[PDB]
């Protein structure tokens, strides 16, 4: 079996995560601190103490203690004053083993148990002048569901919690669990008064297996761990550091001279039981952790307990040897969860860190006829055999004795995967305003590295494990290393940074017909499969039905000026861009977007009656080409915009031309004659009108037309309609629906001939909603006209970019997408990461810092 | 009942005691009279409106 | 498959064992005890506390906090005052729950483990003004754990109000994965103020009236009490192959947490405690038309209990029938623990799963408002009530919540029946052995058996007494019983120390002595009782009698036996032709079962006969030439004429001065004491004219007068018949007898030694101020009579004495309670009989009384009260 290491944190000495706690194991620094009789004497320490002939001002320290995040969780701040700060601390370092993970808690499928120890509570000396509640409060704030037990072992509390949690994994109690350990005191500025034949050290020094040993130096820490079925690691593809493979917990009870001192058979029994548990030879294991503490009486009797229990083996000074207590110092219920840290980071990189304070052997340790040595300088690791092999082992006062066989993580073939997605979205996302500005940076100074974790493998660890929050930012990045210049400034930011709404709602534009270009709709073909989708069998009709073919005209053709203006013509055009505009209209509902209003501009009725479900696909293809057809046959137009309101252009007007289009109301569009449209902007030169004819050889909308549509009155096969469903607004009218209005036949010969009066549509849009738009259709023409109003703090987004830009689609659409995204609507941003995604460490939350603190009659 | 029963919180931490009047007030409007038990959920009204909905 | 729970221990309110918690359900007994005015206001309470209109001044309360037994374990008395009381009362329970198992901590072949739970630290106001960091809730197993030598996994699981049944939910998990063999897994709850009140507030969760009335519609809170309690668990297939009593097989357990999906911090769930019992009772295999008792949580709060009858109704919910599951609660009756609450619970339910009765449910009439006892599968109880189920099987169920959630269920199924006759019946008598490491506390140990023993509640014979032997441990003050019937023995050891029974300290005796008897003393009804129970004796005895049988033509076991009964059959074996071979089997059959039993001889000295076996427990020759040699001479030495025989009450040198004929001196055994041998006249002669002096003069009753002067002819011929076979050199350290010294290698090869045996005045004495000299050694006979340990206690043998091994011929049946009272007798003085030889045929264990410890006082006294 196993139980597989899948994510950690921490809170160590002169540290502030693992990933900055493993940075000080590899550069050999002592982090025990040395204060002064001026950095102490103020603090509240009593003077017959600092001049004691003996008091030893030496101690390891963790930073702030009395730096709650209250705000986060719910806590009231009265409810934050009333609690140990082993519980303020345990609760943010157990947010952020999750997050470590790539999970979240609150939402896993199965259910997470908890089991941690404590320390004792010396903060509680405060209160005057409860061990039971540390394990429930951080299962009841994260919401875990599955047993909460405070497993409590005299010095041993930290490792016997990890035994304790792959014995419920194992037997399938729960199925993914967290097991650690806390030990931290209110002042930490203190000496701590060797004396002796005392067990602490009287220079400041751990010096563990060495000739100058003299005791230990006491220490603060943190830390936890989180587990899980080595059967379901390999299958959701999680990160593994090390596969807990044996285990066993024993005591010495009676066996013991006295009640303190340690003995040897019962610290052999453990280290055979947790090799004959997992398999192994006392020959396989390469890397031994020891207690090490540096004591008198402590060291002697745990070398011969290895060497018993070793002596096995065939070879000589094989077996490595090493104590991390040198570094940070010894504390209980800690250097057990600590000391399993930096075993599982030196299993998974594959190096030994160093071992500081070591120049000669004990007088009654000979290393040289066991299989024993210990470093001094950082070496590198490689077995005789393929595999990386370890052991941990913390002893409790009582002599609880508790030994975990490390081994190393499987190996995975990354090769076969398919390549990474040409971009990525990057989400962050966070409760405060400070809380985001001060962990955008985190992500550059991760990103400062090199060999960074895979492009795939950071999307789907943030938009799949960091909590989705109200204050969110989103980078739409190709290169990591361009990103960390770009997060490196903040407010010089070109990436979609505001706060969230609710959202639930989005209102959908469509475009006109006289903004298109040429090898339009590519990008979108091949990456994504709904567009090739929907392209389908708009394309397919009319390469079944008719002479010509859609997809020849844009993947396949020759780039050229003369097929620039090929599509120019009314023929090939109309059918074209009503299959294009249904495609990405298709393409935008398989991201999640709920369409409420649906309104049009002289084609976007068309493509909107058949989303909402009065107009089959067929029905609504096969007279659009014919409307083509029998529209392209009038003799002649054009068209002219004047920039002057509706209740000014009609003092020009003569009897064949008329209003073509109203849809500002700076804006207005005539058409007409060519001779006739040409006298009325000659007409039109001295009234100082910046005045400009739309490229087109028809009058649309206008009195030219009686003709065209006589074909469509007869050729209307009776088909069978339907009844609307989804809320249309109409644009000859300037309201609403009815149900009876738009599955007439005379509404669409009516609408070819009737002018539009956008400008009103949009009035009443918003004034019965309040609603963002979203235009579906290829250029930005209707949405400067569209922000031109009095849309109050809302804006509309475009769909592709200005024209000759046909080589950024596909990032413009996914710039489109992080920007619906930032403002609290429904997009799903799982569905943009590649493949067979896995999870990866990053930096997790910045919970900010404000003291809650009692005040001591003293401190 | 979900407006119906925004505007009843118009007319919030849970007390122990307000489990009684909101008991009560069930019983004439609607006609329900859910159980007591099952009123003791969470400490919202309109987001207890919407899952007690539905 | 199975976690059976084997013993019990607690020490509950108004009950201090778990036969007075009991017969206080039973009963139907409220053990909350109400206070006074003037009881509060000499224990160092406030005086604004008191005299308030809801100032509750009941209490649930155990008697004795502050009284530890410190030297029973090592402990000095300031390693005393310096612990939780807590601590040592965990110790003496943990000490009496593996005593009414049958068991010893210290060893059994496998692990064993201990998994409980403390409760606040209270001391922290007591000892912590006075003096004080090194006693917290992270030691308190260890400290039971070193004390009683436990050498499996220690932990100290600390859930909220669930203590004490996560604690049985990890030790259950724990030996079904194989960490231990044999665990114990409880709780406790004890502080200072034992005399306390407590301000009761309207809307709350305290009672405001004292009593705590459950699931009825007067409900007004709980009362706070305090407890104690541990069990003890082992596998259902080592339950089974060792003979252990089982009082309920737990088959299914789980534990979980609510999370969130609540009101607030303390609010309970539903969906959870839902959860917890339907994952129990479809780990264990059953279905809820099964589990006929329910042990609820039933606290008597206000909210806390329609979601409890929520909980329990939605659960249950796959059964079609109608009231027909119980449900019931402890806290009427004891009050609230805090911590042990849980195991308080399980005690009840593991006793009334064994017994078959469901105890009553104090003050209930009517049930609440929001619960509908009539439409749902439960009912209460208001008097005590039999229980049998529709499908025969009694299966059980018991919850407890904590503070956070923990929602700990567990189901107990009956303990399978047994064959209680296919054991072969119970042996004739047995003895019943008390140790105790002091005398104190072994007058109030004997004085708890008289209580025990006088009820109709007691077990067989067979299984007690193999109880008392192999499951405790023997200290020094011991004193032993050996009894036929129990009622006799119960009356007996209630009469305080004027009662005929073994007493007296036990030291090391590293050692025992023999004494080999010599002629005379002999009966009809001699060894036959022992023939046909024991099997060392018959095996060895019927080996001396086939080999006789096989090379001469006396039949044994014919005459001692089978024959019948008359006067001519007591002279027939008086004469000196039988007397001899038939003296030897019996000694050397004897000598054969005593070593079995485990003793080891040191010194081995004779009187006339003994020196012929005492030889041969040496190997100096094998037996078929020793029985080839003895059957020879006495046919050779029979033939001689008439004699006679005196017995003179003067020494031995007055004797060889004062007499009137040349009379040989036939032996010497006491200062007092001599034996005069000759012809069938002379002695005559010289008898009368003793008689005539006034000192006694008493004889022998024997046709031949052996040590005499006319046996020098017979000897020379077994000389002759000595030469065929060979000798070896010794082995153990005999004494001789006519030489008076110790025997060197040559002493005994020599055959002119057998020669000088015959003819030579064998001197008892003077073997007998050189043998205490040598060795400090009690004496136990191998013989016949009572004549040598008569003589060897009237000599100046200072604290010591000797003892028999048969009766004295007028009690001829007692030759399986004579000997069987030696065996007891010898093991008061220390010696290294194992006493399990003497249990029956195949044992199981049974509850029996613990040990009676002491009770001293040790506290700081509060000085802050005190002032």
């Amino acid at each position: 079996f196993g139980i597989a290491i899948i994510g950690m944190a921490g809170r160590f000495p002169q540290a502030d995560t693992v990933q900055a706690f493993w940075e000080n194991l590899l550069a050999s620094r002592e982090c025990i601190s040395f204060y002064s009789d001026e950095e102490l004497l103020a603090m509240g320490i009593s003077p017959e103490f600092v001049q004691h002939p003996d008091y030893v001002k030496a101690k390891g320290e963790v930073a702030d203690i009395d730096k709650f995040d209250a705000a986060f969780f719910g806590i009231a701040p009265r409810e934050a004053e009333l609690m140990d700060p082993q519980h303020r601390v345990l609760l943010e370092t157990a947010w952020a083993a999750f997050e470590d993970a790539g999970y979240v808690a609150a939402d896993y499928p199965g259910d997470v148990g908890i089991f941690a120890g404590k320390s004792m509570d010396s903060y509680l000396m405060l209160n005057l002048m409860d061990k039971d509640s540390i394990t429930t409060t951080i299962a009841y704030h994260l919401n875990l569901r599955g047993p909460a037990i405070t497993v409590q072992t005299s010095s041993s509390t930290s490792l016997v919690a990890v035994c304790v949690a792959c014995q419920s994994l194992l037997t399938w109690q729960c199925d993914m669990a967290i097991a650690g350990g806390v030990t931290l005191g209110p002042p930490a500025k203190t000496g701590y008064l060797s004396q002796e034949g005392g067990i602490t050290a009287a220079d400041g020094h751990c010096r563990a297996f060495s000739d100058n040993s003299s005791g230990f130096v006491p220490g603060t820490g943190a830390g936890l761990v989180v587990l899980k079925r080595v059967d379901e690691a390999l299958r959701d593809g999680d990160n593994i550091y090390a596969v807990i493979k044996g285990f066993a917990v024993n005591n010495d009870g009676s066996e013991k001279i006295s009640y303190t001192a340690p003995s040897v058979d019962a610290q052999a029994r453990a280290i055979a039981q947790a090799q004959r548990l997992a398999g192994l030879t006392p020959q396989d294991i390469t890397y031994v952790e020891a207690h090490g503490t540096g004591t008198r009486l402590g060291d002697p009797v745990e070398f011969s307990a290895l060497s018993q229990a070793f002596a096995g083996a065939s070879q000589k000074q094989y077996c490595a040897l090493g104590s991390v207590k040198t570094n940070i110092g010894h504390l209980d219920t800690a250097a057990g969860v600590a000391g399993l840290i930096k075993t599982a980071l030196a299993v998974q990189q594959g190096i030994i860190p160093a071992t500081l304070h070591f120049e000669r052997p004990n007088a009654q340790i000979d290393l040289t006829n066991s299989p024993f040595y210990i470093n001094t300088t950082c070496q590198p690791w490689q077995p005789e055999s393929g595999i990386r092999r370890a052991g941990v082992t913390s002893l409790g006062m009582g002599g609880t004795n508790a030994h975990v066989v490390l081994e190393q993580a499987p190996a995975v073939d990354l090769q076969a995967r398919a390549p990474v997605p040409a971009y990525s979205i990057l989400p962050f996302s966070a409760k405060t305003d400070s809380a985001l500005s001060s962990g955008l940076a985190r992500f550059a100074d991760f990103l400062q590295h090199e060999s960074l974790p895979d492009r795939r493998d950071l999307a789907w660890t943030l938009s799949q494990g960091r909590k989705a929050f109200a204050h969110r930012a989103a980078l739409v990045t190709r290169d990591l290393h361009a990103a960390g210049t770009l997060l490196q400034q903040a407010a010089t930011a070109p990436f979609a940074r505001g706060v969230a709404q609710t959202q639930l709602g989005l209102g959908l534009l469509f475009s006109g017909q006289g903004s298109q270009y040429q090898r339009m709709g590519h990008q979108l073909y091949q990456v994504w499969p709904a567009y090739a989708d929907a392209f389908d069998r708009c394309a397919t009709l009319l390469e079944r039905e008719y002479q010509l073919d859609i997809r020849h005209e844009l993947f396949r053709a020759e780039v050229s000026l003369a097929q620039g203006e090929r599509l120019a013509q009314t023929c090939l055009t109309q059918p074209l861009l009503f299959s294009v505009e249904y495609a990405l209209a298709q393409l935008w509902l398989s991201w999640g977007i709920t369409p409420t209003v649906m309104i049009g501009h002289s084609l976007g009725e068309w493509v909107a009656a058949t989303l909402a479900g009065v107009f089959s696909l067929e029905d609504a293809l096969r007279l659009v080409a014919r409307r083509a057809e029998l529209m392209h046959q009038a003799p002649s137009g054009a068209m002219l915009m004047v920039a002057l309101p509706e209740a000014q252009i009609r003092a020009l007007i003569t009897a064949p031309l008329a209003i073509a289009a109203v849809n500002a109301p700076d804006y207005s569009v005539i058409a007409g004659p060519t001779s006739e449209i040409l006298a009325v902007s000659q007409r039109l030169t001295e009234q100082n009108i910046i005045n400009k004819r739309l490229h087109t050889s028809h009058a649309f909308h206008s009195s030219m037309m009686q003709d065209a549509a006589q074909a469509l009155r007869q050729a209307f096969e009776n088909v069978r309609l339907n009844p609307p469903t989804l809320t249309i607004i109409s644009t000859v009218t300037g309201a609403h629906v009815s149900a009876d209005t738009l599955t007439t036949p005379d509404y669409w010969i009516e609408q070819m001939l009737m002018p539009v009066q956008f400008s009103a549509a949009l009035q009443e849009a918003q004034a019965t909603f309040d609603v963002d738009f979203l235009e579906i259709g290829p250029g930005a023409t209707l949405t400067q006209l569209t922000n031109g109003h009095a849309l109050g703090d809302r804006l509309a987004f475009s769909s592709l970019p200005a024209g000759a830009r046909s080589s950024d689609e596909h990032k413009h659409i996914l710039d489109t997408v992080a920007a619906l995204w930032v403002r609290g609507h429904n997009i799903d941003l799982s569905a943009f990461a590649g493949e067979q995604p896995r999870r990866v460490s990053l930096p997790t939350y910045a919970f900010d810092k404000i003291r809650y603190w009692v005040d001591s009659p003293e401190e | 009942l979900e407006q119906r029963l925004a505007e009843i919180w118009q007319q919030l931490g849970g007390h122990s005691l307000l489990l009684v009047q909101m008991q009560q007030y069930i019983g004439q409007q609607c006609g329900q009279h859910v159980a007591l038990v099952d009123l003791l959920r969470f400490t919202t009204i309109k987001r207890l409106a919407e899952f007690l909905l539905a």
